[PDB]
């Protein structure tokens, strides 16, 4: 029976391959559970690529189907279905999994006595609305997405997996929309909650690193730019020709080089058709990075137009405008005199506290220490009489 | 034996859900977590057993030193099957519920079944070992899932911890094959054992 299907997998397969197989039928005949549900997640972490994947799962699935945890289950499914080309076979596929888990919980809630099973559906869910993206029905894959974030968020625990494949469902929905903004609140929150799984291959992080440089180009409140090469994602593929450019741009916007930027940005405005559409925000970009760090670097409470109008290089009848967009954006907040040309900043935003700023908070409260301490041992001693 | 309270240790590691005692290991266990408490009343009524797990990062007092099967059964049903044992924690938890009882003059025992391969430290279990004489406990391990692969950490400990004495603390080794462990646990001692005095 499901002999002469051992004999096919092992004859093709690499002969590196060849024990997991092996194992495979030695733990079933000794009924250790456990040890079987390991062997079987060695297979699908390396060899879901090869054409033997798809026949291990029906195989598989219909005879561990009561032995392994239910999440167990799916999460192979789920490999296998990824390098399943036709989305048509993948939402059959998925529809006969979601009634067999509801039926299966039914009983086994009473056998285990307590194990929540509903984890299993969620993550069968969100898998359908992935089916439908990659047909192109946006609108079925919509209200889908916002359903699943209602149940799950009603829950008090959730563990990291389920989340974790709703915003990979929600990243893949903003790129495809073209809608930079979004997808940069989702991304960061895919990593945050990121499986401790190297399941996730290299090509994974490569492309949404790609994706989340492009959308902080673009972006509506970033400057946050430093904070994120930080990161494995970006933080160790840096020689690469693709990471070269872009990591450059990156840092060209931190110390708000015109210059470096200008020449960077005239190559690849053709060469990326995204930065082509969205090319007033880029512009707009450089200049308001410039601002950002001029005006916190003079802790002064007012500035000259003159001030702005040379770093930026930009005419004063745009100066004005560019004060306009901080102040919209809640970056900055103050009032403009167009009568005396000042721009009167009287709040500035907390940004990354360097060390040296460490000393300077420390040296102002010591003297405010002083003044407390001062004020106290005189004024005791004044009218010493009566303290009922 | 006579006038006994008992810490029982049930442990739901992720090896307890496998099926070397048909047809699931873990409804093997559950009969014996109902027949321990069974054969020491058998032996004598006034005889007590209370409840903590071995599963989790750390122990859960379920139930303390009591004559109602209720408790026993409804902290049995409270489980999770994916949780983890530590031989360390459990032991000196188990200790401490023993300092407090509903009738102190009850002898102290620590019934634990081991359920997967053992790897704490063994720093940790030679200070635990000479402990327990200091208090004077005896301790009795069902064991059938340590032998199935690794070497007894715990017999030699217990052995030289042996006194002359009514009590008698033991290694247990029960086949950990296809048998029924709960059946396996009436057709030993367990409370045929004999005194060692």
């Amino acid at each position: 029976e499901i002999d002469t299907i051992l004999s096919t997998l092992r004859m093709e397969a690499d002969p590196s391959l060849h024990p997991l197989f092996e194992q495979f039928e030695k733990f079933y005949e000794e009924k250790l559970w456990f040890q079987l549900s390991e062997s079987l997640t060695k297979f699908f972490d390396d060899a879901k690529s090869t054409p033997l994947r798809l026949r291990l799962y029906d195989n598989f699935v219909s005879k561990f189907y009561d032995k392994i945890n239910q999440l167990s289950v799916v999460k192979y499914l789920l490999a296998s279905l990824k390098d399943s080309k036709d989305f048509d076979e993948s939402l059959k596929y998925l529809d006969d999994l979601k009634a067999q888990f509801q039926e299966l919980d039914s009983k086994k809630q009473r056998n285990n006595g307590s194990k929540d099973h509903g984890d299993g559906i969620l993550l069968i869910d969100s898998e359908i609305a992935r089916t439908y993206l990659l047909k192109n029905d946006l609108v079925k894959a919509r209200d889908l997405l916002d359903d699943l974030e209602k149940t799950l968020d009603k829950k008090d625990s959730i563990p990291l997996r389920i989340t974790n494949s709703f915003y990979s469902t929600n990243s893949q929905y903003f790129k495809f929309k073209n809608d930079f903004n979004s997808f940069y609140y989702t991304s960061l929150l895919y990593l945050s909650t990121l499986e401790p799984s190297t399941s996730i291959t290299l090509a994974e992080r490569q492309q949404l690193a790609y994706d989340l440089s492009i959308s902080a180009l673009l972006g509506d409140k970033i400057y946050n730019f430093g904070e994120l090469l930080h990161h494995p994602i970006m933080e160790t593929i840096v020689n690469d020709s693709n990471y070269d450019w872009l990591f450059q741009l990156l840092n060209a916007l931190t110390v708000g080089d015109f210059d470096k930027f200008d020449s960077l940005i005239k190559v690849q405005i053709s060469k990326i058709p995204i930065l082509a559409q969205h090319e007033s925000f880029l512009r707009q970009k450089i200049c308001l990075m410039t601002l950002i760090e001029t005006v916190f670097v003079k802790n002064i409470r007012m500035l000259s137009f003159e001030d702005i109008s040379k770093a930026t290089h930009l005419p004063k009848d745009n100066v004005e405008h560019l004060v306009m967009r901080a102040i919209s954006l809640g970056l900055l907040k103050g009032s403009i005199d167009q009568v005396n040309e000042l721009v009167t900043i009287s709040w500035v935003q907390p940004r990354i506290i360097s060390g040296d700023q460490i000393t300077k908070m420390k040296d102002r409260l010591v003297e405010w220490n002083d003044q407390v301490e001062k004020l106290g041992k005189k004024m005791e001693a004044r009218g010493q009489s009566i303290w009922v | 034996m006579v006038l006994e309270a008992t810490v029982l240790v049930i442990d739901n590691s992720e090896y307890s859900r496998n099926g070397d005692f048909p047809r699931t290991r873990f409804e093997a266990q559950i009969d014996s977590v109902e027949f321990i408490f069974q054969a020491k009343r058998n032996s004598n009524p006034e005889n007590t057993v209370g409840l903590i797990s071995g599963a989790g990062a750390n122990p859960r007092v379920l139930s303390t030193f009591t004559a109602e099967f209720g408790k026993i059964l409804a902290g049995l049903h409270d489980t999770q099957i994916e949780g983890k044992l530590h031989m360390a924690t459990a032991l000196q938890i188990a200790q401490l519920t023993l300092k407090h009882r509903q009738n102190k003059v009850q002898h102290q025992r620590i019934v634990a079944f081991v359920c997967s391969p053992i790897s704490d430290s063994r720093d940790e279990l030679i200070r635990l070992a000479k402990t327990l004489k200091k208090n004077n406990v005896a301790v009795d391990i069902i064991n059938f899932g340590e032998i199935e692969q690794n070497t007894e950490l715990l017999d030699e400990f217990i052995a030289a911890v042996n006194n002359p004495q009514e009590e008698t603390s033991h290694l247990l080794t029960v086949t950990p094959g296809p048998r029924l462990l709960y059946e396996n646990i009436a057709s030993s001692p367990i409370i045929l054992e004999e005194g060692s005095s």
